RNA sequence: GACCCUGUUGAGCUUGACUCUAGUUUGACAUUGUGAAAAGACAUAGGAGGUGUAGAAUAGGUGGGAGCUUCGGCGCCAGUG
RNA sequence: UGAAGACAUUGUCAGGUGGGGAGUUCCUUUAGUCCCUCGAAAUUUGAGGCUAGAGGAGAAAAGUUACCACAGGGAUAACUGGCUUGUGGCGGCCAAGCGUAGCGACGUCGCUUUUUGGAUGCGGCUCUUCCUAUCAUACCGAAGCAGAAUUCGGUAAGCGUUGGAUUGUUCACCCACUAAUAGGGAACGUGAGCUGGACCGUCGUGAGACAGGUUA
């Protein structure tokens, strides 16, 4: 739940703080992979209900129904350097 | 012979 | 290029049989094809009467002249019943 | 079909709560204004949302035989009781966890309390008479129970003892079968 | 008599019957070869002479015995993964790690594994326990394909006893929404709320009315799947009964119970639906006195709903016309399957899409 | 009877799963594993012949300290009809009645003059409906305790 | 060892009245208008149509029908249904 | 006076449920006239309808089990002792008697059962004596027993009577000598010698724990 809002963060986040979450999505990457890997594979998305955005505790949002969506945004994002962060999230990723 | 060599579920392991 | 004979016996056929299904082969038993081909095709004969009964002959010779022969042929024979008796089986089909 | 009455869910929240640790989300309101809630049908409990409830409540007393997640029953003395059919809410908020080996979540599966020879993975700092969710080193739920005794006592058990008592396993949907 | 006799002289008659203008007799004609054909075959595959009259007719010659010979066989075995607890290869990776041999059910399912076998009961492990697969059938698997249904809807299963349908459709929808299960008797509800608990289903209920009676008690559900109790003419191997079980009578009364249940269904869907208005309409028999000439009474009683076409991959088009009875040219859409052709148990699957 | 179920048997088989379940022996060795204080008597072994059906099943707890050994355990019977004067080797279906224990017949004990279910597909037998039977009542009559065989006469 | 019974408990089964009705729920009707863009069913006048198996061959269906006639091809008859 | 907006909201009937509130003490089976209605199919069915038997003080709780756990009570408290051994059980036919239908030996037929050649979950040595249900040695009868080697059976206990492999151990199978390398008894302690727990107390009850106490 974390690593998805806070790639939604990054996506609406001036540069610099972007690039500071992008760094430390990088580090629960790595420190974590496994765990977090089913919110970026797509067949390994459980299918027992409905991501709620707006939920009012962690655990009621329901984060392995969904997966991360955000980088056909956070690469086309302005900055560089947001670029090298995200291209270098989807090598640990593909790495793991 | 008589079935699609498509979609036949055989017995033997493939 | 390298060459493999086998000699089969009836109660080793259901084995060979096994060995056919195991490399998928097709079976030629005697001469129903005029141009089998060995190297590809598990082709099963017998051999020419005449000389495989000169060098029978020849074998019951030599086990009736030479007692060590002998005495080997039937250690053989023992081991031969123990080794069928511990055999792993074969398949039904 | 009834809802459930003071004291049915006092004891219904007292067993819950002994077994897990947070029951205001079990009994939250939903994104769509809906919410959970408890109800009795014959003897058993069910745990369901109130429009499912509310959409079921046309079947006849004697024709309805099922309704959300069964959690277990009532006894002739007012005793309730937990079920297999009641593991999952336990899974997702369990208050202890003790995870065992294959070869002691075979035994499980066929009904036997766990041995410090069966487990691999531990809670620390768990009471000796305390609520466990049983799994496996995949994550698997595989039942519920109380510990036999406390992590340390645990610890310098001797490998053929009893650590966990079993109270509910996977097997009974081999029963009702 | 000797039955290799018997059979010999089947696949004779059947190259008689096949080359009849070249292969021929001084003044024997189709129709005795036809019916020495059928004392035969009856003789040898132990058939009530009605329903191997009904299945020689309604076959051409080798496909007939060859749908026999299916008919014997049993099938391999199948399971369902279920998607709400996991998925294909993961099951897949765990039960080979567990001495299982598994493969893709097909191209044509996402969510079926075909098992051929094993060293462990396939009906004990930790992952069948806890929910992860179930033994199920592929044309059972059709059915639910058939009627896809979508996050947040009311569906109706009118006869659940198994359980496989209403939990496949539990999966599709990520349980979410409301399934009424209706299944006529106690004894089989029995299993089917234990199925539905050890996959993990919370949005069904279980009823136990007389499926004839639902747009009574609720009606207005947003999809209906009807899996009809039929005569079971594709399911001879799993029960043999029915080679000889099935006489004139029971062809009578079955399907006039199937027409009052696909009327019932007609009424009790919704056709001012946000998201669907569909009825999937399922037999596991293969006989057009019970699969299309009932939905033909739907369509000539109730003007107010539509076939439409079902998306199933594969199989051989639906009977459009038989002996002497004319259907509407909307049924060709309706898609049938038998086991010769694939080795899947001979049903009928029709999708109707309310209107009005 | 003989050689219609011997050309089924010779053409008709295919490769298909069946593998037995482990047995209650091995399974109860496993719960006491799990159990380290044995209650004294805790296990009674049932001594009469049995007849089980499911290669695996989870008893309630109401029975499932009853053991039946696979030993002891039948599944076929001698199966006498008077009328059509015949015996023949018929699968056993389901205990009927037990008249000596209700116990006894809700756990399968064999015993004399017992009901039993058993199935009666190979006779065709032609009933008033002119339909097939698949299954008919049928009394044990002998003691299968010190006979090593079930021998029943239909109730036809 | 085993057998019988009693108390509590667990597992299981049965009973736990009838008539209205709160709640809950389904369908229909009604306020209720002005337009535009689409779909369906009704209204005619037309046009095109019918391929399970077998039959040479794409047999809507029914009726009469053994002779028809752009006067040479058909019918009938034999099938096959 | 502004905004929303032909959607909601609301009302009337037909219904489903109603363990809540107020008041009072319908379906299923059977047999029948082929008497009526509805659905299906055409040359017949299914569901209701009628006649009269059988099923379903009242949300407080009640009844019940050759079942389970705990606790308790009662009877029983060892047990075999002219016991044991080689030839199965079920059903039909037959059948002397008895009996005036019932019982029924031996056989035969049907099932197990046919058309191509590991089980086991207290053991093991030295010496004495006895049995024969005899492995060898002695003598007999029979067998295609030519001779040789044998097989079965009879009398016989005078005389002798193992070792390897494997297993936790044993037997089976197999391997070796040898004339052959038999089986048992020493009497509920299986010849003589040798070797390799139950009561209470505290605390939990969906299971038990105690370096708590007492004791043969």
């Amino acid at each position: 739940a974390f690593c998805k809002q806070l790639m939604t963060l990054a996506l609406q986040v001036p540069e610099k703080s972007s690039q500071a979450i992008l760094g430390l999505l990088q580090d629960v990457v790595h420190t974590h992979g496994r765990k977090v890997a089913a919110l970026w594979n797509t067949e390994e998305r459980k299918g027992d209900g409905t991501y709620k955005p707006l939920s009012e505790t962690v655990e009621g949002s329901n984060p392995f129904t969904t997966t991360i969506w955000e980088g056909e945004l956070l690469r086309k994002h302005y900055c560089p350097k947001v670029r090298e962060g995200l291209k270098a999230m989807e090598k640990e990723l593909r790495s793991i | 012979s008589f079935a699609d060599p498509e979609v036949y579920m055989s017995y033997t392991p493939r | 290029r390298g060459w493999a004979y086998a000699l089969v016996r009836e109660s080793d056929l259901p084995y060979l049989l096994d060995l056919q299904l195991f490399l998928g082969r097709r079976l030629v038993l005697g001469r129903e094809e005029k141009d089998p081909s060995f190297a590809r095709d598990i082709v099963v004969g017998s051999l020419k009467r005449v000389e495989l009964e000169n060098n029978v002959e020849w074998v019951n010779k030599v086990l009736h002249e030479n007692e060590d022969i002998g005495a080997l042929k039937r250690v053989t024979a023992k081991a031969e019943k123990l080794y069928m008796k511990t055999r792993n089986p074969a398949s039904s089909q | 079909m009834r809802p459930l009455t003071d004291q049915e869910m006092k004891i219904v929240l007292d067993k819950l709560a002994n077994y897990m640790t947070d029951l205001k989300s079990l009994i939250a309101p939903l994104e769509d204004g809906d919410r959970y809630v408890f109800r009795m049908q014959k003897d058993r409990v069910y745990y369901v949302k109130l429009s499912i409830a509310n959409i079921a409540t046309c079947v006849a007393r004697d024709k309805l035989l099922s309704l959300g997640t069964c959690l277990g029953k009532m006894t002739k003395s007012g005793k309730f009781r937990l079920h297999i059919t009641a593991l999952p809410i336990l899974a997702q908020n369990a208050r202890y966890k003790i995870w065992v080996k294959d070869n002691g979540a075979q035994p499980f599966l066929y009904g036997s309390n766990i041995v410090k020879a069966h487990v691999g993975r531990w809670t620390e700092d768990c009471p000796e008479h305390s609520g466990c969710v049983v799994y496996n080193m995949a994550d698997i739920p595989l039942g519920f129970g109380v510990t036999a005794r406390s992590t340390a006592e645990a610890r310098r058990l001797d490998p053929t003892g009893i650590v966990c008592f079993r109270q509910a396993d996977c097997g009974e949907y081999l029963r009702d079968e | 008599p000797d039955l290799q006799m018997l059979r010999t002289r089947i696949t004779d008659t059947i190259r008689v019957l096949e080359d009849f203008q070249n292969l021929a007799e001084e003044g024997r004609s189709r129709a005795e070869y036809t019916n020495q054909l059928l004392k035969d075959i009856c003789a040898y595959y132990g058939y009530n002479e009605y329903l191997a009259e009904k299945l020689l007719n309604l076959f051409p010659p080798r496909e007939a015995f060859a749908f026999f010979e299916a008919n014997e066989t049993p099938r391999p075995v199948v399971i369902r993964t279920n998607t709400l607890r996991t998925h294909r290869r993961d099951l897949a990776q765990a039960l080979i790690n567990r001495g299982v041999t598994l493969e893709p059910v097909g191209k044509w399912s996402k969510v079926g594994l075909q098992v051929f076998d094993s060293k462990v009961p396939l009906g004990a492990t930790p992952e069948y326990l806890a929910g992860h697969y179930i033994l199920q059938a592929a044309s059972s698997f059709l059915p639910v394909m058939a009627l896809c249904p979508q996050e947040n809807e009311r569906c109706l299963d009118m006869a659940a006893a198994p359980g496989g349908k209403t939990t496949h459709m539990a999966a599709l929808m990520k349980n979410t929404g409301v399934i009424f299960a209706n299944d006529p008797s106690k004894s089989r509800a029995k299993g089917l709320i234990g199925n539905i608990h050890r996959l993990g289903v919370r949005n069904t209920i279980v009823c136990n009315y007389d499926a004839r009676e639902f747009p009574r008690v609720i009606g207005g559900f947003d999809r209906v799947l009807l899996d009809a109790p039929c005569s079971g003419t594709g399911v001879i191997c799993k029960d043999p009964s029915v080679k000889t079980n099935r006489d004139a009578k029971d062809f009578m009364q079955l399907p006039h119970t199937q027409k009052q249940l696909l009327l019932a269904a007609i009424d009790s869907c919704n056709h001012a639906s946000k998201t669907g208005g569909y009825i999937v309409y399922s037999t596991c028999s293969v006989c057009v006195e019970e699969n299309e000439e009932v939905v033909n009474y739907a369509l000539s009683r109730r003007p107010n709903v539509k076939l439409v076409e079902t998306g199933l991959p594969f199989g051989k088009e639906g009977f459009t016309s038989y002996m002497g009875k004319t259907f509407h040219p909307s049924l060709k859409l309706t898609r049938r399957f038998y086991p010769h052709l694939y080795n899947v148990d001979g049903f009928f699957v029709a999708k109707f899409k309310k209107i009005g | 009877i003989k050689n219609k179920r011997a050309e089924k048997a010779a053409r008709f088989s295919v490769p298909i799963p069946k593998v037995r379940g482990i047995s209650e022996e091995e399974m109860f060795k496993v719960v006491k594993t799990g159990k380290k204080t044995h209650k004294k008597g805790w296990k009674r072994i049932v001594t009469k012949p049995t007849f089980v059906g499911p290669d695996f099943t989870r008893r309630p707890v109401k029975y499932e300290r009853f053991i039946r050994p696979m030993g002891l355990r039948y599944k076929k019977a001698n199966v006498t009809h008077p009328t059509l004067n015949v015996t023949v080797q018929l699968p056993i279906l389901s205990v009927k009645k037990n008249p000596s224990n209700p116990l006894y017949t809700q756990l399968g004990v064999l015993t004399k003059g017992t009901i039993i279910e058993v199935n009666v597909s190979d006779l065709g037998i032609v009933t008033a409906s002119g339909k097939i039977a698949w299954g008919r009542y049928a009394q044990i009559t002998n003691n299968p305790e010190n006979d090593g065989c079930v021998n029943a006469v239909l109730l036809v």
